[PDB]
């Protein structure tokens, strides 16, 4: 189970300066199952 | 004389580079996995 | 939630109101493993 944190960005054209995107990685992934592992009852990822 | 070495002739090996030995270790156990409800097998118990 | 090596989705030129995104469209997803629950997802984490 994963709760979404939606965003919108809106694209004027001039693309001068790039947007800052929030991207999850693996690495993060395994960080959280790591701060979890001892949890009983399953934890919620919060999936950007 | 060869005699007198061959009496004196015994051998023994011995390792290169000496054991790493450690100390004991805690050995602590933590708790792993899920637990769901588990409800009561008999069910409501009689009055009184 | 999905766990992948790379993706992202541009589509550049067009003139609908989607042009980008941090994310894909389901049938872009080749699923090649399946982890159950959190608890087995848990588990592969700790086999080393």
């Amino acid at each position: 189970r994963a709760k979404f944190d939606l965003q919108f960005i809106t694209e004027e054209g001039g693309y001068s300066k790039p947007p800052n995107v929030k991207k999850l990685m693996f690495s993060d992934f395994l960080s959280f199952l790591d701060s979890h592992k001892s949890d009983y009852r399953p934890p919620l990822l919060t999936v950007p | 004389f060869s005699e007198l070495r061959n009496f004196f002739t015994g051998d023994v090996v011995i390792r290169d580079d000496p054991f790493d030995v450690w100390d004991g270790v805690k050995a602590t156990y933590i708790p792993i996995g899920v637990h769901g409800v588990r409800l009561d097998p008999n069910g409501d118990q009689p009055p009184l | 939630f999905y766990i992948v090596k790379n993706s992202g989705f541009v589509d550049r030129g067009s003139t609908g109101p989607v042009i980008a995104s941090s994310s894909v469209y389901e049938n872009v997803l080749k699923v090649v493993h399946t982890i159950a629950d959190f608890d087995a997802a848990n588990a592969l984490r700790l086999q080393r």
